[PDB]
Order: C-alpha cells, then structure tokens, then sequence
DNA sequence: GCATGCATGCGCATGCATGCATAATGCATGCATGCGCATGCATGC
C-alpha cells in the first residue's frame, strides 16, 4: 500500500505537465485551458484519458483501474485545490447556487479566525461547495469485457462494456447533500447522503444550540440542497456473444449529469463504467450472510453509389430505395426466391435509425406501445421514428396490424384508446415494404416495384455465376461514407421555382390523359403528382441545387414509368 | 438588511419599484386588441386597479413581459425568486388601493398573480437550476380528483377546565402545547379538527403538448396542485395554459415508516390559468361572459354580414390551402355554427341531438384525411380516432384504481372528452361490431350509461361526428350500387346528416387548376370573433313557411329515396334539414329562418348524395 | 372473412406461519471500628 498524498501530489503535476496534443497541429496547454475554464461556469464537467497518463506511469493506471473510486475522490480533490490557482476573474453571470456558494465563503472568511480550534464538523462538505465532475475515459488497451463474464471478480474494478439499450429512466433529480436550518438558529446543517434511502434528523447539532440546550429542531431546505441529474439504463447482449442454445443477459446501468440524455432504446452503447455492489436488506433467504446486487456506474457513453452490392440487377429499385434513404414508402411484391428479404436487411443496417419486422412474432404489442410499471414504452414504429422502417412477409401481417400502417404511412401519427392507454404518438418514419402476390397497396403506397421471376437464360446464368463467386472468394465481383454522404445532403432545402410548374402541369395533364386512353391502366391522382415532386426534390438535393432542375423531374419520370410497367 | 440570504432580494427597493411601476407603464403597441375596455392613452396597471375598486375583485393579473419591457432586474429577481419577490408586490398593491380608494368594502387583501412568462422549451429539458422557479405550461386536463381540507390552524380544548386555545401552523408543523395555561396541567390539551380552520386543494394530471419535439419521445403526464379560488376552474378535455413554480418532493420507502427515497419526485404548483389561443377558436367559458367590449369589431361585423356573398366568402376563409371542395367546406361551416339547443324536458322525450354529424366516403388518394386533420387543429375539445386502433372500452368510460392513492373507480375515455366538442373518426368501415353498438347510442341519446359492479352512472357525451369511410374494394366501382359499395347497416348509415360520395370526373380543367394550385404551394382573428359571436348571441326560430317548405321537402325525399339502389330516407332526415336550416339561420345573424334556409339546405342535402346525377331505377352514378 | 368460444393473463384483498421488538429494582456481603474482658508485662517503694 502506498500513502495517498504522494499520489495526490503526482496527480497535480500530471494535471499540470502536459502541452503536448492540439488539434490545429501546435503544441497547446490542453490541461491548463480545461482549468481555466472550469474556474468560471464555462464548464460543469471534466473527463480525463487514461491513455495519456500511460505515457509516464503505468502503476497508476493500473491502481486507477483496480481502486477506480478512491482514485476518483482523488482526482476530485486534487482539482478543487487546483481550481484557485488558475483563477484570474469574478463570474461574470451566476446562477442561485452560485450565490449560496459565495456567500458561504464570504461569511466563512467574516468570521473563522485563522488560530481558533475548529472542530472535524465544523467545516462544509467537500462536495457541497464544488460543482465539478470528474469522470475516465477506458484504456485502449484495456480490452472491453462480455456481460456475461462479469463477476465478483470484477466488482470494484474499471469495466469497458458494449450492449444494446432496452430500457430508459426518465430524468429525475436525485440528492447529494442535504441542508437542514434549526428552528432558534442561524446555523447551517449539511447532512450527506451515500445510501438508497435515508433518515432525515432533528434536533440540532449547532454549537449555540447545544451550549443553551435549547432542543430546536431542523427543517430541511430544498434551494440550498444539492441535486444531480439521475438516469436508469438497461443492456443486453449482442446476438453474437451468446452461447449455443442460451438467452442473451442483462445489466443495469446508472448515468449521472451529464452523461444524462446521451443514449435512446434500440440504440448500440459502449459504456465505460465502474462495477459495484448494492447492499440488500429485504425479504429473508436460505443463505446467511452478506449478499449484494450488482450495477454499473457509466462515465462515458458513445453511440450513384453501391447499395447492397452482393445483390444482382435491380438498379432502379436501387436508385428507388437510395431517394428513399436521401428523402424529400416503397412496396415490394416479388415471387419466391428473389432476395427481397436481404435488400430489407441491408436496408435496416445501412439506417441510422432503422426497425425491421419478420411478422407475427413482433405483432401487436410489438407495434404501438403498452403500459409497464407507469410509464409508456413504444413498439418497432416508436423507436424508428425519423427514421426508416422494414417489414417483410407483410401480406400475411393481421389486420389490426395493417391499418395501424396504413395510419403511420398517411396520416404520420398513431392513436391509441384502450382501457388504460389514451395516447397519440408520433411517427415520422418511412415504410419499406415486403410481399408475396390488391387496391390497398397501389392506392396507399407511393412505389410498388414488381420481381417477376422470368427464367431468361443469359440472366440466370449470370445469377449463377455471381453467386458462385460470391459462395467462393466471400466477396462481390469488381457504409460511412454513404451515411456522412446522406447527412450532408439532408442538410439542404432546395426550392421549386415558378416557371417549371407549367411544364410540370403540362406533363401531368398529359400522363392523366394517357390513363384515360388505356382503359387498363388503374390509378392515377394528385398523390402520383405529389410523388414526382417529392422524387425531384430529393434528386435536386442530391445535386445540392437550390432551384430544382429539369434533369431531376425527368428522373423521376421515368422511374414512376418504370415502376408502374 | 441590504440582501437576503442566498439572493440578492432588496425589499424596499422592489417595493418602491412596484409601486413606481403600477403608475408609470405604458405601452403603444398594445391597441385595443388586447387593451380592452381601457383608454391606451393613460398608465394601464392603474386603470386595471381602478376597474378593480370598481367591481372589487381580489385579485389583480399581471403579464411577465410588460415588467421586463419596464426594465430587466425585476423581470431577473420575479423569475428567479418568487417567493421573496410576490408577497412584496401584494403590499405594493395594497397600499396603492387603500390611498386612492379608502373604505372601499372588500373581504380580503389583494393577492397579485403573474401570468405568461416567455418559456417555449420542452418539459424534459428541465434542470435542477430551474428548481423553484416560474415556468408556463400548455397543455390538457384528463383528471381531476376530489378537495382535499389541509389545515391552517389548530384548535385546542383543555380536558380539565375547559380552556380553549388556537395554534396557527408554522413551517408546515404543529405544535401542540403540552401544559394547560389556567390549570397548568401537563398534557391535558385535546384537538379538535372540525374546531380548526381548514383550506382546499386539488390535484390535477395534465398531458403535454410541447412545441418543440425531439426523436422518439413518448407523450407526458404532469401533476399539478391547486388551491383555493383556482379549484374547479378547469374540466377534463379543456386546453389551458398554466402558470407556476416548480417543486420537488421526497418519497417514503413504505406508508408504515419515516424512511424517504435518495430519488426525488416532481410537480408543479399552479398560480395562474389562461384561457385565450391565437390558434383555436373561443372555448365556452369565456362566450358565457360579457366581454366584447370591442364595439369596433361587433360594428364590422354585423356590417358584414349584410353582404351577400359572406356565406361563401365564409366558405374560402375556413381553409387557404385546401382545393375547389366548397360544398364540403360549406357543411364544415355549418357544423361548426351548430343547431339550437332546445329543452324538451317538460315533453318527456328526452334529449334532443342539436349537432351535425357528417359522413366523407370515398377513395384513399383524396383529402379527407387533411380535412380531418384541420378540423382537429382548429377547433378546441377535438379528438382523433383511427380505425381498429381503439377499443369499446377505450371509448365512454373504465375502472380504474390510483397508482398515488387507493382508489379512482371510473376515468373517462375518448368520447367523455369529446363533450361539446368534435370527434373525428377515420377508417371507419375496419371498426367492430362492438364499438358500433356504443355509436348507436352515442349518435342519438346524447347519453351513456353504464352498468358494472359497484358503478351504474349516466354521462354526458354531447359530440359531433366527423367520419370517413372508404369503398369494400378501395375503388367506387361504377357497376355495384351506392349501397353495395359503402357496405354499413341502414341503422348507421341514418343517423349521418350529410353524406359526401367522393368522385373522380377526370376533367381537364379540375387536373390544371390542382396541378397548378399545388405547385404554387411551393382575417383569422375576424374569422374566429365572427364564429364565437354567431354561435354565442342568436338563437335561430322559423315560421310556418318554413314548417310547409321542409314538410314538402319530406314528402319529396320520400318519394326519390323509395326506389331500390338509392339509400332511402328516414324521419330523422327531416329533423337534419331542421338543423341545417337553424345552421344557415345563424350564419345570416338572423334569429329568424326564411325560405333562403330552408332551400339552400335542401340544395345542400341533394348535392351530397349526388342524387341528381344517379340514375334512380339502377342506383348507379353517371356523368 | 365475419361471428363466436375460450384457454391465457393480470391486479388487490384475506389467512397463516415465522419473525421482530421490549426492557431497573431489590437484597446480600465484606471491610472498619466500638465495647467488655482476661492475661500479662513493666514500674515503683
Ligand atoms: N439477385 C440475387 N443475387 C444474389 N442472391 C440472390 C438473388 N436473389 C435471390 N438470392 C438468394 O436467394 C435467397 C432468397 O431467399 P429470401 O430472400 O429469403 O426469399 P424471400 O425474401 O422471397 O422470402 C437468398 O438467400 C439469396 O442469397
Ligand atoms: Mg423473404
Ligand atoms: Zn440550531
Ligand atoms: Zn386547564
């Protein structure tokens, strides 16, 4: 065992030393800045790399990793003596709790003489008057663990995690210190809190109090306690890591201010946390002894071209789905045995918010959302909102669950009024659909693509021949990107112009009248026009133009055309 | 003292700067919109006070923004500390009144209430820095629960010699004395709860509606508590804006133990409510009180009135940015306007259904569902529901039991809501036979009842019915029939009053002015006093050429409506044109209704149906 | 495809074995010392 205060000093000067890193290509005081900042309220929070303490001592890293709290508390302290230091100005704005803290040290320095005796409870709590977090970023070299080997090994110890997000807290505030004010004094009580639940006290610990023995009694305060911000996460198991035959496992995970409102449900978390133990008094067991819950204690949370290659043919389906990916519902009905299923696969990765559906085994409660111990959690169209969304087999989907899609895809909101649920949630999300072979879908849907399984030779002997290499060398004949791509496209709004809406009318007129000429044909309506319009707009920000373009509307022309022959 | 602890509060100062304030503020860009039934050129907080001492009131309301276009510290230090800042401001006002005004009678001292502070950020972006501070809500109210008497003050009897004392709570707390003061026996002193003094409270859930939404945010639930005069100014259904703090509260680990939670709870304490919307017409709480003021607007608008294209001019300005369907906002009209309430209960009928419910039927590629949509965002107590996506029990009303308290034996379901307002229902033809069989009785008795255990209550669900409905094969196939295509029960299909068969023509003139019109795409306020002003002031009465035109009119219904194919008519079509004709009448501001009424309601009902075009011996619709 | 049957499913009440919380007073014993007694030593005359 080593003597706390030589690592503290250690940990001032690491905190003090490095210049090295910038990322405008200098040689830059990062430390320092991040210091200065934090002085005023230009920053509420600091996170420190153990990669870049590893370059002059391991030791400390490793205890860091073993004893990852009391290095905390630490680092906390070390920085709170720093803090004056680089101190250069007043605030120039600050808020009530500010105020209570410079008015406790105003009086804090009106009356204590630097001679008279002071007792161990006489002075404030370290954490009341500091309003800086400190948290670790993992090692690199630490390699991130399974959730399912995490044991009581591993309690105490510094964890790298990565899960999928199930479940969600709302923000709630939670209690650090608590302020009491006795009843016939002006004395200030700080009551700290590191348990579950606590028991508020009452009679008056003050000096004055006890020399008269008066009994006044304490009051609680809730402008001068301190909160935090407090969020519940659950995780579960990549699909990848469970073993034959098993289920996959679950973890709870606690996030502080703010790390708070960082990650969503659906979405793929790594998480650097601290592994601990909750002592349980409650119901009695067969086994004597002291037995804990485990939890986590999370740091740090981090979250034309090919379109799937492997997949022969269907280039305009291609270009159909990437103006669907880019935007401003596609439908799909195709015999057995062409790959509608993998291109909705590739669909749902390529997303950044993506759902995707097989059929009966996410059916009803899987779509809209239900009521669980109250709070509401949302189904597959829920979590996909502003995003894309995949459905297959989608023929053989219940009714219920149809026209529950057919609303999200019109209407864009859903409604829901059963005992106990009455709600209206919101939907912003675009439908891939597909099917086996309706009214329904040519007049709700946008697109409909139709896979006719013709058996022309040259076509199936190419078919064979890419799927022969693909079986064989694992890869296709000769995705950030595209998402960086498609995030910067979105970024514009480009505008239809006045003089284009006559030649647009024109062709309208014209295609309707065509209609009217074949007798076979079946729909056409103002949301065909509304769909060539869309189709443009997306293709004109493809273009990043600010007007729309000729070249853009005739795109679209001929795709409807394609799609609808 | 200079400050106060913790803030930066001076009482003297913020109470000389009130009073300065009361007397010193005016603002020329609030014209007598808004500056109503006071003379702009004068201060306006004083003429407020004035037509206070006038009808003695209370209570004073004052906005946010008016103290922060004076100067920015008060607005900073109201904001930031409301309870060292408003119980200086009742003073302040106080003794202005008594000066200006002295002797004049009232029961208690005036209590002064802020409203409107400029808060357009979601609920969950809340923060604890915001803990205790003046926040705005808008929102819905869903549940109201039962008064609740917390006591003020304690009324304590002595067991031995009859000595009486009062103890008024301090901090929250109580404390009894243990020892008598004419005896001095220890303990001897008893409570008496009906002896003390009692106050109300009240607590409210309300449901969000955030103008700023993130990705995947499910609806909210807001808890509110309300004392005093605010108790039961809101109803289930109403769409308010609130004003108040907002707190934090400890939860206990068991109802058996002192022990409390690390994890806090939240709500709201209420100080203020607000009526008025810049975008929904007038609820029925303020039509019930005198307040047009505005001669102006009553002058310009009885003068427009006259004009005889108004109607149609009505027509255009329901809906900008919908198409050349005028007929279908001519019926929107007249369901907003409403027919006359009559009482019928000396005649032992009952209730008679004064509302309009209308029927849209017709191919997904058309805009009803937009139509829907704006009736819903338009007008206050409006509802949406979708197809197999409700319930029979999700509509009138459930058993509940509280997650808070013990019990809440039945909660309101989406029509309840709906009273006195517009219910909008969508994809109407995949609903079951169960909810249908509520509709029945809903559509005309006004009426609920149910019947469970322990529960048997009637309800009022006084709604207007918006439906739409689509054809069995999603296409108005020409060779089956209206009736074959639509497929609903004639018992259903009666009780509408006016039926939209939506068609295709096809014509070239109707594709231009679309095309041209949607890619073009690329007075409201006058409106809404109009609407609120007809519906609130008239009551519409006809003579007998009235009663013989719509007698004729029957007996002519009845004669078309006989031939198979067509949809045949019932008596309650006579009571629709009654309505429709009370309808017209307001919109002419006429309390009585002429021949023009009754003939342009017929004229409406005919259009609908498309009965002049259908053939009507094949029940098949031509061009 | 629409009308009906129905095996599954959920939330709040009571009944019953284990388990949890409470909580000074009266009587006895050995050390210190007074009071009566007989032996015995030392001191006169
Ligand atoms: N154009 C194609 N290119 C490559 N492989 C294909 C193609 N069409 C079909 N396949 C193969 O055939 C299989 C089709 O199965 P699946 O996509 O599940 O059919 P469906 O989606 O109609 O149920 C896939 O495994 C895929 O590998
Ligand atoms: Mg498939
Ligand atoms: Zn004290
Ligand atoms: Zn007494």
């Amino acid at each position: 065992l080593k003597d706390y205060a030589l690592e503290k000093e250690k940990v001032k000067k690491f905190l003090q030393e490095f210049y090295q890193d910038d990322e405008l290509g200098k040689k830059q005081f990062k430390y320092g800045n991040q210091l200065v900042r934090l002085a005023h309220r230009e920053q509420v929070a600091l996170y420190v790399d153990l990669d870049d303490v590893a370059e002059d001592d391991p030791e400390l890293v490793d205890s860091i990793c073993e004893n990852a709290r009391r290095y905390a508390k630490l680092f906390a302290d070390a920085v709170q003596e720093l803090l004056p230091q680089y101190k250069e100005r007043e605030v120039v704005n600050k808020d009530v709790l500010d105020v209570y803290i410079e008015h406790r040290l105003m009086m804090e320095q009106r009356s204590r003489d630097p001679g008279m005796v002071r007792s161990p409870q006489n002075q404030y709590p370290a954490e009341l008057m500091r309003r800086f977090e400190l948290y670790f970023q993992g090692p690199s070299s630490n390699k991130p663990r399974v959730i399912r080997e995490v044991r009581a090994d591993s309690v105490g110890k510094l964890v790298t995690v990565r899960g999928i997000v199930t479940r969600v807290s709302e923000v709630k505030p939670k209690m650090v210190v608590a302020t009491y004010t006795c009843d016939q004094c002006g004395a200030e009580t700080y009551q700290p809190i590191q348990s579950p639940t606590f028991m508020p006290l009452i009679m008056c610990p003050s000096q004055e109090c006890q020399t008269n023995r008066s009994g006044g009694r304490l009051y609680l305060q809730t402008r001068g306690s301190r909160f935090i911000k407090f969020q519940e996460m659950k995780m579960q198991e990549h699909s990848d890591q469970v073993p034959v035959g098993n289920i996959p496992r679950s973890i709870t995970v606690l996030v502080e201010g703010e790390n708070t409102r960082i990650a969503q449900p659906g979405d793929h978390v790594s998480v650097t946390g601290i592994f601990l133990p909750i002592l349980r008094t409650g119901f009695r067991q067969v086994v004597q002894g002291l037995l804990s819950e485990t939890y986590l204690e999370a740091h740090r949370i981090v979250k034309a071209a090919s379109i799937a290659p492997e997949i022969y043919g269907h280039e305009d389906v291609k270009k159909a789905l990437l103006l669907l990916l880019v935007g401003g519902n596609i439908c799909l009905m195709g015999d057995p045995g062409v790959a509608k299923s993998q291109l909705l696969s590739y669909i749902d990765r390529l997303a950044p918010r993506s759902q995707y559906t097989t059929g009966r085994g996410s059916s009803g409660v899987g779509l809209t959302a239900a009521v669980l111990r109250l709070t509401l959690e949302g189904g597959a169209l829920v979590l996909a909102d502003q995003g894309v969304c995949c459905i297959d087999e989608f023929d053989k989907m219940a009714e219920a669950d149809r026209t529950a899609i057919h609303e999200v895809m019109e209407q864009q909101t859903i409604s829901i009024a059963k005992a106990g649920i009455l709600t209206t949630l919101n939907a912003r999300c675009s439908i891939l659909a597909a099917a086996n072979p309706p009214a329904a879908l040519l007049s709700r849907f946008d697109l409909l693509w139709l896979i006719q399984d013709r058996p022309d030779r040259d076509n199936d002997l190419r078919l064979a021949q890419h799927i022969t290499y693909v079986h064989q060398h694992s890869r296709q004949p000769p995705m950030k990107l595209m998402r960086r791509y498609i995030a910067m496209c979105r970024e514009k709004q480009p505008m239809v112009p006045e003089s284009l809406a006559d030649y647009i009318t024109a062709a309208y007129v014209e295609m309707r009248r065509e209609a009217w000429a074949s007798k076979d044909a079946t729909y056409t309506s103002a949301r065909t026009l509304l769909a060539i319009l869309r189709l443009s707009t997306a293709l004109a920000r493809l273009r990043m133009v600010d007007v729309v373009e000729k070249e853009d509307v005739n795109e679209a022309i001929r795709l409807m055309e394609m799609s609808k022959d | 003292k200079l400050v106060i602890w913790g803030t930066d509060v001076n009482v003297a100062a913020c109470k000389e700067n009130f009073q300065r304030f009361l007397q010193r503020f005016i603002d020329p860009l609030a014209k007598e919109e808004e500056n109503v039934g006071i003379d702009i050129t004068e201060p306006l907080y004083m003429q407020r006070l004035g037509e206070i001492n006038v009808i003695g009131e209370p209570f004073l309301n004052v906005n946010c923004e008016h103290i922060k276009s004076f100067d920015k510290n008060l607005y900073r230090q109201l904001i930031s500390y409301p309870q060292e800042v408003i119980p200086t401001f009742d003073m302040a006002v106080n003794e202005i009144f008594f000066d200006r005004y002295p002797d004049s009678i009232l029961e208690h001292q005036i209590q002064v209430r802020p409203f409107n502070a400029l808060k357009t950020k979601n609920m969950r972006n809340l923060n604890p820095e915001d803990i205790d501070q003046l926040i705005t809500i808008s929102g819905m109210v869903i549940r109201t629960s039962q008064l609740i008497p917390e006591m003020q003050e304690a009324f304590f009897q002595c067991q031995v010699c009859a000595h009486t004392t009062r103890v008024e709570m301090d901090r929250g707390r109580i404390a009894e004395p243990s020892v008598c003061g004419r005896c001095h026996t220890t303990h001897s002193m008893a409570l008496i709860h009906n002896r003390s003094l009692f106050s109300d409270k009240q607590m409210i859930k309300l449901q969000e509606s955030p103008e700023d939404m993130p990705a995947g945010q499910t609806p909210h639930t807001v808890i509110l508590f309300a004392h005093n005069d605010l108790v039961d100014k809101v109803q289930p259904g109403d769409r308010v804006n609130v004003t108040g703090i907002y707190r934090a509260v400890p939860i206990r680990v068991n109802p058996r133990v002192s022990n409390v939670k690390s994890v806090y709870k939240t709500h709201i304490d209420v100080i203020h409510y607000r009526k008025t919307d810049a975008k929904r017409l007038h609820g029925l709480d303020e039509e019930a009180e005198q307040k047009l003021f505005s001669e102006k607007r009553v002058e310009l608008l009885k003068e427009l009135s006259r004009k005889p294209d108004i109607y149609e001019r009505l027509a255009s300005a329901l809906a900008p940015s919908i198409y050349e369907h005028e007929d279908i906002k001519k019926g929107i009209l007249l369901q907003l306007f409403g027919g006359t309430r009559k009482d019928f209960s000396h005649t032992g009928r009952g209730k008679f259904r004064a509302e309009i419910n209308i029927l849209l039927c017709g191919d997904p590629g058309t805009s009803k569902s937009q139509l829907l949509q704006y009736v819903y965002n338009l007008v206050p107590r409006g509802q949406y529901t979708s197809g197999k996506g409700s319930s029979a029990v999700g509509l009138t009303a459930y058993v509940m039991k509280d997650p808070e308290t013990r019990q809440l034996v039945l909660q309101t379901g989406a029509l309840v809501l709906s009273d006195n307002g517009i219910c909008c229902i969508d994809e109407f033809d995949k609903m079951n036979e169960s909810t249908r069989s509520v509709l029945h009785e809903v559509m005309e008795q006004q009426t609920l009842s149910i019947a469970k255990a322990g529960i048997i209550c009637q309800l009022n669900a006084r709604t207007s019915v918006l439906a739409a409905a689509n054809p069995i094969e999603s296409q108005w196939n020409p060779k089956k029939t209206t009736i074959e295509n639509i497929q609903l029960p004639h018992t259903l299909l009666s009780r509408f009053d006016l039926i939209f068969l939506m068609l295709d023509p096809q014509d070239e003139a109707y594709d231009r002015r679309l095309a041209h019109h949607l890619v073009a795409l690329y007075d409201m306020a006058v409106l809404k006093d109009y609407i609120a002003y007809a519906h609130s002031t008239i009551m519409p009465r006809l003579s007998e050429e009235a009663s013989q035109a719509l007698i004729e009119a029957y007996v002519d219904m009845r004669k078309i409506g006989s031939s198979r194919g067509m949809v045949s008519a019932y008596p309650r079509q006579l009571e629709s044109l009654i309505r429709l004709a009370e309808a017209h009448a307001k919109v002419r501001l006429s309390n009585k209704v002429e021949a023009i009424d009754v003939e342009e309601a017929k004229r409406l009902h005919r259009e609908a149906l498309k009965q002049s075009a259908t053939d009507p011996r094949t029940g098949i619709v031509d061009i």
